[PDB]
């Protein structure tokens, strides 16, 4: 599970911008509610459990939400 | 008026709506988001 | 992040908010964004305008208020 070998600063800025679209209130975390809001804009209707599954696979410290370090770590990983 | 329009254009750029519309067309949300930034 | 703002930056962002809040009702709507964008030579679709509101509409009430505008402005410095 390494992050992508070539991770540019501009890709990191895009990760911050993407994070800010989920964390709209700017408290530095993404909740299941904030994730559901964005995915309902996408045309998906996930359940409260499906949302918790997607949070859980990004949530490295198990505190129930996603912070930017967790988001960035997962994003640069999927960047491969 | 010119000062106001410059401020407006700068703030509108802050929405990055082209980048955001790219995500929406692409939409496993996090994998698909990786593709847009890829 | 909005707390890390100087007096001058808040005063500036307050002035900027009023440029978009055309009717002075304390909210920015899709229609007000559209009016400004078209005055600058952009021609967004209604869907794009709603996406723009949705980007920063943290409380989901359907418009941008000054707290949300300040959060946007502060985090993008
Ligand atoms: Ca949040
Ligand atoms: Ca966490
Ligand atoms: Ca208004
Ligand atoms: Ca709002």
């Amino acid at each position: 599970g390494p992050m992508a070998d070539q991770l540019t600063e501009e890709q990191i800025a895009e990760f911050k911008e993407a994070f800010s679209l989920f964390d709209k209130d700017g408290d530095g975390t993404i909740t299941t509610k904030e994730l559901g809001t964005v995915m309902r804009s996408l045309g998906q209707n996930p359940t409260e459990a499906e949302l918790q599954d997607m949070i859980n696979e990004v949530d490295a410290d198990g505190n129930g939400t996603i912070d930017f370090p967790e988001f960035l770590t997962m994003m640069a990983r999927k960047m491969k | 008026t010119t000062k106001g329009k410059v401020m407006e254009r700068r703030i509108l750029k802050d929405f990055q709506i082209g980048f955001v519309e790219n995500l929406k067309q692409e939409m496993d949300i996090f994998s698909s988001l990786a593709k847009v930034i890829g």
